[PDB]
RNA sequence: UACAGGCGAGAGACCGAUAGCGAACAAGUACCGCGAGGGAAAGAUGAAAAGGACUUUGAAAAGAGAGUCAAAGAGUGCUUGAAAUUGCCGGGAGGGAAGCGGAUGGGGGCCGGCGAUGCGCCCCGGCCGUAUGCGGAACGGCUCUUGCUGGUCCGCCGCUCG
RNA sequence: GUUCGUCUGACUUGGGUAUAGGGGCGAAAGACUAAUCGAACCAUCUAGUAGCUGGUUCCCUCCGAAGUUUCCCUCAGGAU
RNA sequence: GGAGGGCGCGGCGGCCGAUGCAAAACCCGGGGCGCGAGCCCGGGCGGAGCGGCCGUCGGUGCAGAUCUUGGUGGUAGUAGC
RNA sequence: UACUAUCCAGCGAAACCACAGCCAAGGGAACGGGCUUGGCGGAAUCAGCGGGGAAAGAAGACCCUGUUGAGCUUGACUCUA
RNA sequence: CGACUCUCGGCAACGGAUAUCUCGGCUCUCGCAUCGAUGAAGAACGUAGCGAAAUGCGAUACCUGGUGUGAAUUGCAGAA
């Protein structure tokens, strides 16, 4: 039989983003490469440059 | 105890107005007119 | 033998047999196994012939609810329930004949010993359905059964040999 | 059945909306079809603008 | 998955086509790796085989057998080669199927239409290389 | 045991460093206050700690107006501790300077306050130079006002006879 | 601008054989009903059938040997083969005794565990060598042009000892 | 099964043929109309509704009720 | 009845591990951990892929429902034929 | 007196089952197989039996209630061929 | 005192769950226009060497011409 719930086309697979909110996140991401600790923490193997 | 047609809250937002009471507006119709002809917007927007 | 059960012996020293999907009462044919286990080949064969004739009864130690009762109980002295199912006795007799022959294939003597181990299991249940009153239908079904029979050459001489200082007098 | 200082809600739903529907499922594809149509129009005209 | 507006891409579809193989599908999947001598003549690594070829088992447990390709089977995509066999209980010998990828081509019958395949693919390999 | 005894066990629990504190910068800042408060005599810095704990949905934006109006020569240009943020909906050119410190400033505020005078100071600096927490007012900020006391919903919350 | 059909395609934080469509398989099939209509159950040996010749028992079906297989603890009940139930057997218990099936205590029955075996000292055997000079370097506080104080280490030679 | 009503007529019974669902037919019992009749069966609308009965799925922690007030076609239930 | 803090399963982005010299699964009056939810490990069976951890998400955990579907008892080798 | 039952050989269901099954009285959802207190306390059982299991079959057909229906009636409400 | 009643393990039988598979379903998205008295949609009954079925086809009957590919089809037989 059917079940009254189990999905059926309604469910939003679109959540809206705020551009000002998004801007902060993008900006933060650049800064994360200039601190070596986060790069190591994420699990990058690096023998990298001076 | 529930059967969700009691505590769920009945079905429809009437009986809260119907014979029960609290909230909203009471004593309803005021003026009427204007229709979809005479319609929108008289603006007030501050100069400050 | 199949994907095999409790043999516990040596395979060369033992014989194995199975009959498969014989239609017999599951309840009757086990009781035959219990009542006549370990006894020599000729004596066991004769006992089964006796059951058919009604010279010897099989004690029905288990099973009640008004189950058929002792014309004679015979072995084990008295015992309240007893029946002498002829057909199931015949089927195990045929299996016994096969087991004797199987021993020869091993290179064991036909002369060899007695039934060490028997199991009886319900192989499946065969379908058929029979009509009943009030427009309902309720099944009448038979059970095919697999029965295994083990003859073991170890059992008699191991007990006999280190009876000394007292004890022995048997075979 | 409000238990709030809300006005009791005015829907708009107002029919079986499951029967009707309308989805923005088509919307992600939708812009692309207009855009590729514009590219095709440029090919059709060849020189001269003719945006409209 | 990976790129391109094209007809073909679907994990199910790839399986569906190659198992039941229509004739063009059979021939392209009948492409079996050449031996090294032949690779430097026709300048290709693999070509579709035949029945009057001779083909040597490299890959399997059965390795070291050689024989002519007796038959090729569509329905379950397999090829059958002579002398790669298993014995039935009575003593009958029945061929064991081998995939054309596993087996390596010892010898070619050129033909005329099969010969055309060699020329076009060779031209292909010339263009990229130089 | 008692009902009296149960009364002690059912006591308060306002207490919370907020249910979720997402902001790492907020979270480290309250640790700095936590360390200094128990190592200093300052009642004032202890008050700051509570206002930066429980909620951000309670921290009030404060306009340049009224900030200016209570430092009117009866506070000689001290430091204004603003819990939430400065907002810029005024022009008077305010006071001719003032040192304003806050948790957050609007981008407009950063330009506007410093180009009126003083300096937009961060709360990190407030902690640094005044763990003692003196010569300081927690300036103001309201949310209890005309709009949104119990004035919610659709049609507010009333004069009061019936509602 | 539309698109749950048709045809030909691309995909999914889809489903994984009681799920997914009614149908993965001969499915709108078999079957049910007078009819309108209702409508299942049902996938998997293995790389390859190499699907058990032959011998023997049995009326035959089967069994027992054997052959085959990497594996028959894979033999078209076929990959894995759970619970329930059933059989065998073993253990406990006992045929003078009353049952909520457990908890609590003791004994049996069953089984895993239990510093590599420690320290001070001296003798022999074994190996290495500091300080200081040499020779090559990653370091420090810092300064940050630039400067001064502090390095340790390894290579391994010299000179004295351990 | 026994006992028994009728058995030359308002008789018995077949085939062909007519009448179909608020309809038929009825020497009338609401009887009967394909094991179905105080409104047949089938599919659909329909995943219809039901203050009422049943069931409602992993753990631990801390706090911990009430069957009362008011209104109600309300007294098996809501609002408050 | 609320709130709080966890556990287990399936799949997804990350990250790390494990494997035919034996994975997962299943069995185990075998050991050990956690108050528990559960977890861990051994032995047996087995033969090809899987688990832990950090995020994400659900068709996410069962004893019932005169439960649904499949299997199997006692009844009973009894009523009976 | 027949045909059963019974007893045999063969064949072989179902209903039903929380777990089961020795009494007395007591209290208790106010009438216990179980609890409490006394009496007791056959293994293993068959043919019988109709006290009991408030045995089983049937969401009591009655009776009340539901803002639940439907058949019918009419001087109901409201429409109409 | 065998037995019985009970329990468990080990090995099994029962059963088809579980795991792991999946030429399938499911849902979304894209492209496409294109039935018929010129005999359709749908049915029936036949035709394969050996066929019950599905699939294919129609007395020109598991197919024909033409064309592409270029040697298989296979369970066995068979044409060469």
């Amino acid at each position: 039989g059917r079940m009254f719930a189990p999905t059926k086309t309604w469910r939003k697979w679109h959540r809206r983003v705020n551009v000002h909110l998004r801007r902060v996140a993008v900006a933060s991401a650049l800064a994360a490469t200039s601190v070596p600790s986060l790069v190591l923490a994420r699990g990058h193997r690096i023998e990298t440059v001076p | 105890m529930t059967t969700r047609f009691k505590k769920n809250r009945k079905k429809r937002g009437h009986v809260s107005a119907g014979h029960g009471r609290i909230g909203k507006h009471r004593k309803h119709p005021g003026g009427r007119g204007n229709a979809g002809g005479m319609h929108h917007h008289r603006i007030l927007f501050d100069k400050y | 033998m199949v994907k095999y059960s409790r043999e516990a012996n040596n395979p060369t020293k033992s014989s194995k047999a199975m009959g498969r999907d014989l239609r017999v009462h599951f309840k009757n044919t086990r009781e035959t196994a219990f009542a006549i286990r370990k006894l020599p080949l000729g004596k066991a064969k004769r006992y089964l012939e006796d059951v058919i004739a009604h010279k010897q009864a099989i004690p029905f130690r288990r099973y009640c609810g008004g189950v058929g009762r002792t014309a004679q109980a015979k072995s084990r002295h008295s015992n309240g329930q007893g029946r002498w199912p002829a057909k199931s006795a015949r089927f195990i007799l045929d299996l016994l004949k096969n087991a004797e022959s199987n021993a020869e294939v091993k290179g064991l003597d036909v002369d060899t010993l007695y039934v060490s181990h028997i199991q009886v299991n319900q192989a499946q249940k065969q379908r058929r359905r029979t009509y009943r009153a009030h427009g309902r239908i309720n099944p009448y079904m038979s059970s095919p059964c697999h029965i295994e029979l083990i003859l073991s050459e170890k059992e008699e001489p191991v007990k006999k040999e280190p009876e000394s200082q007292i004890a022995a007098r048997k075979a | 059945m409000v238990k709030h200082n809300n006005v009791i809600p005015n829907g708009h739903f107002k029919k079986h909306w499951q029967n009707y529907v309308k989805t923005w499922f088509n919307q992600p594809a939708r812009k692309q079809r207009r855009r590729i149509a514009r590219q095709k129009k440029a090919v059709k005209i060849f020189p001269r603008p003719t945006s409209g | 998955m990976k790129r391109n507006p094209r007809v073909t891409s679907s994990r199910r579809k790839c399986r569906k086509a190659h198992f039941t193989a229509p004739s063009s599908v059979r021939r392209v999947l009948m492409s079996a790796a050449l031996s090294t001598e032949l690779r430097h003549k026709y300048n290709v690594r693999s070509i579709p085989i035949r029945k009057d070829d001779e083909v040597q088992v490299v890959r399997g447990s059965y390795k070291g057998r050689e024989g002519k390709v007796v038959q090729v089977y569509r329905r379950r995509w397999v090829i059958h080669v002579e002398r790669i066999t298993r014995e039935k209980v009575n003593g009958s010998t029945v061929n064991v199927g081998i995939h054309p990828s596993k087996v390596v081509v010892t010898k070619l019958k050129l033909d005329k239409d099969r010969k055309a395949i060699l020329d076009r693919k060779a031209s292909g390999r010339a263009a990229d290389k130089a | 045991m008692g009902i009296d005894l149960v009364a002690g066990g059912r006591n308060k629990r306002t207490k919370r460093v907020a249910p979720k504190s997402d902001d790492v910068y907020l979270k480290l800042l309250v640790k700095l206050y936590r360390f200094l408060v128990r190592r200093t005599k300052s009642k004032f810095n202890a008050v700051i700690l509570k206002r930066l704990f429980m909620s951000k949905t309670n921290r009030p934006p404060l306009s340049m107006r009224r900030l200016s109006n209570f430092m009117k020569g009866k506070e000689e240009k001290n430091i204004a501790v603003v819990v939430g943020t400065i907002t810029d909906d005024m022009r008077i050119q305010e006071v001719p300077a003032m040192k304003v410190t806050a948790l957050r400033f609007t981008e407009t505020a950063r330009a506007r306050i410093i180009n009126a005078g003083g300096e937009c100071l961060t709360f990190d600096q407030l902690a640094l130079r005044a763990p003692t927490g003196e010569n300081t007012i927690l300036l103001r900020g309201p949310k209890n006002a005309r709009e949104a006391v119990r004035h919610f919903g659709k049609a507010p919350g009333v004069p009061h006879s019936h509602t």
